[PDB]
RNA sequence: UGAAACUGCGAAUGGCUCAUUAAAUCAGUUAUCGUUUAUUUGAUAGUUACAUGGUAUAACUGUGGUAAUUCUAGAGCUAAUACAUGCUUAAAAUCUCGACCCUUUGGAAGAGAUGUAUUUAUUAGAUAAAAAAUCAAUGUCUUCGGACUCUUUGAUGAUUCAUAAUAACUUUUCGAAUCGCAUGGCCUUGUGCUGGCGAUGGUUCAUUCAAAUUUCUGCCCUAUCAACUUUCG
């Protein structure tokens, strides 16, 4: 379903040729995230169209990278993490409990369920509260 | 007939001195604007004339059958 | 004016938040210009910086690119026939970014029989020895001559008109085209 | 007013643009030197390379 | 020398107060491969009547108005780094056409275009160890059966980056009609051609002063506040 939707989905500034007769109706570009992060399989003979895939569309990674564990994938493109950590009062000498929960993208090259623990790496501001990126997926 | 091919000439002999007095007018700056302008005008007026006379002869494709012929 | 401010919303728990200062000039929003088909009228617009912003009210011509043969020609904007942002732009005749109009293929066409020499549709020697040259580029999908027995191909629109003054896009392609034409017709 | 003043700094400008463009050909065209210089002494070494490795 | 006035610049700093504000400000820590940046500092532009175009006005003179304002009307002048026009430059290269030549394996007089900025489309922007067969194009020689005797750049962890080229595009952006000092050299003796020190102005890149959003973690009391947000995001 890559044209279901309204508008058509493409690369930006890629072009294919009808003149000259290709074995593939869709040259794909792609990217490589840096830090060692091993693109997947997917996003190269993939055929799907984002433009905040890190692989596939416009989108640098840059900054901060956490690791967390899903909770809800329940909605279009986008799941949310959790972070728990230990937070030091210091007048009672020991730690209590909390969690923050970020929203995270997530290009349709993963399979993330909820259980799974992701790592997401900082980019640019996607959404209202979405800043973040998943690149690395693993299955828990 | 005769009085719809004298009022597009007398359109065509305002038209002209309009162009020239715009073409004389312009600076170095707006030529290429000015020229562009007195063609459309010319298009235009071109283009009233014919339809003009399309109309004084007459009182006195589609994308289905593009995808039908793509498919 | 128009705040584009993200302390005016709510926060991500849907909680409100309280004002916090008078909207300032470095984050102002302009009322948009709804871009008709007209003769030429291009509004100046001060930005911040030392720089400046057409703003295109009326406008009529364009530049357009064809993608297979390299060229760009200067042509005239007929009509807007289909919009992705809004159905009701197609009613006003909107010329925006993506906005699709048809576009007339006299200049295309002028030039092909100069370049490719084969009329659509239905003597100068070093001319004949350069159509001798270009043998096997002279074939294009049905569709786009199947638009110039009528004369209007569609096209669509890359530039933004609101911020460069300009109206320059591209002529749809049997891909692109395919499926802006098989919704076309689910439309019609 | 024409003076002689004005025709001398017209000259100066004139003489400026003149000799700043023939400075920065010269500049480009020693740079050319140099890149196909070092173009020669690297094509040198791919054959030295070529014939350690063909030994 | 210099009152006034035009023009350029500053007045967006400083000074004061703490009313609003409880993930708001802020603190430490990131990011801009997500942006604008007067000034400073360094580079940056032979491609577009020239013994140097034009027009308004202030200041000033004169006439006025009202109780009253840092109010100003009418008339008469004149300047610019105000405003608005407007030429100039060297060779070389490459592409679009191309009068004629003859039938090959084709090659050409000549014409036009190619500074910078805006906008779109396309292309280049590569780098693991070696090889052979075919068809074209060429630089080629024929023992007209034949085959080779010579081409390939940057950065980042990351990019559609830097940048270049092609097709055009554009109420055509910029490419000095400015000013102060000493006034010098070269003769076909024209009052001809050259000629320094440095102030201002200017396109773009970089820097700097910054600005703007922005990542992680942190806030006093309250359940006699347990569910909140979505017609109006
Ligand atoms: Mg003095
Ligand atoms: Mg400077």
């Amino acid at each position: 379903t890559v044209q279901s939707e309204r508008a058509f989905q493409k690369q930006p500034h890629i072009f294919n040729n009808p003149k000259v007769k290709t074995s593939k109706r869709t040259k794909r570009w792609y990217k490589n995230a840096g830090l060692g992060f091993k693109t997947p399989k997917t996003a190269i003979e993939g055929s799907y169209i984002d433009k905040k895939c890190p692989f596939t569309g416009l989108v640098s990674i840059r900054g901060k990278i956490l690791t967390g564990t899903v909770v809800s994938t329940k909605m279009h493109r986008t799941i949310v993490i959790r972070r728990a950590y230990l937070h030091y009062i210091p007048k009672y000498n020991r730690y209590e409990k909390r969690h923050k929960n970020v929203p995270v993208h997530v290009s349709p090259a993963f399979r993330v369920q909820v259980g799974d623990i992701v790592t997401v790496g900082q980019c640019r501001p996607i959404s209202k509260t979405v800043r973040f990126n998943v690149v690395k997926v693993s299955a828990a | 007939m005769e009085d719809i091919l004298a009022r597009h000439r007398k359109e065509n002999k305002d038209l002209q001195n309009k162009i020239t007095g715009m073409k004389k007018q312009a600076t170095k700056s707006k030529r290429k604007e000015v020229n562009s302008k007195c063609l459309d005008l010319q298009d235009k007026l071109k283009t009233k004339q014919e339809n003009e006379i399309r109309d004084w002869k007459i009182a006195n494709v589609t994308p289905e059958k593009l995808l039908e012929q793509l498919s | 004016g128009i705040s584009r401010d993200s302390r005016h919303k709510r926060s991500a728990t849907g909680a409100k938040r309280a004002q916090f200062r008078k909207k300032r000039k470095f984050e102002l929003g302009r009322q948009p210009a709804n871009t008709k088909i007209g003769a030429k009228r291009i509004h100046s617009v001060r930005t911040r910086g030392g720089n400046k912003k057409y703003r295109a009210l009326r406008i009529e011509t364009g530049n357009f690119s064809w993608a297979s043969e390299g060229i760009s020609k200067k042509t005239r904007i007929a009509g807007v026939v289909y919009h992705p942002s809004n159905n009701e732009l197609v009613r006003t005749n909107t010329l925006t970014k993506a906005a699709i109009v048809q576009i007339d293929a006299t200049p295309f066409r002028q030039w092909f029989e100069a370049h490719y020499g084969q009329t659509l549709g239905k003597k100068s020697k070093n001319a004949e020895r350069k159509w001798a040259a270009r043998a096997a580029s002279a074939k294009i999908e049905s569709s786009v001559e199947s638009q110039f027995s009528a004369g209007r191909l569609y096209a669509c629109i890359s530039s933004r008109p609101g911020q460069s003054g300009r109206c320059d896009g591209y002529i749809l392609e049997g891909e692109e085209l395919a499926f802006y034409l098989r919704r076309l017709t689910a439309k019609k | 007013l024409v003076t002689p003043q004005r025709l001398q700094r017209k000259r100066h400008q004139r003489a400026l643009k003149v000799r700043n463009a023939q400075a920065q050909r010269e500049a480009a065209a020693e740079y050319a030197q140099l890149l196909a210089k070092r173009l020669s002494e690297r094509k040198a070494e791919k054959a030295e390379i070529r014939k350690r490795r063909a030994s």
